[PDB]
């Protein structure tokens, strides 16, 4: 967990599990940043505020 | 029982291992009254409906 006022630019790839991933995708990690699906159709809540 | 998840988790024979309740790490440690593993075969189409 980040610290109070931290920020994170990083997009260099998470590790989710024991086995190294000197790479760019797998099974057990991932791409860092995951992208808001904002649609008109969302319910409030789901909604960009 | 003591249920060992990490060596579960980590094994590459799985196609598809998701969870809903908790992030996967936390198994290892979280304890629980009781278990049940519900086990059947379906076309990998429909995997995603369970």
């Amino acid at each position: 967990n980040l610290k109070p006022f931290e920020r994170d630019i990083s997009t260099e790839i998470y590790q989710a599990g024991s086995k190294p991933c000197n790479g760019v995708e797998g099974f057990n990690c991932y791409f860092p940043l995951q992208s808001y699906g904002f649609q008109p159709t969302n319910g409030v809540g789901y909604q960009p505020y | 029982c003591v249920a060992d998840y990490s060596v579960l988790y980590n094994s590459a024979s799985f196609s598809t291992f998701k969870c809903y309740g908790v992030s996967p790490t936390k198994l290892n440690d979280l304890c629980f009254t009781n278990v049940y593993a519900d086990s059947f075969v379906i076309r990998g189409d429909e995997v995603r409906q369970i």
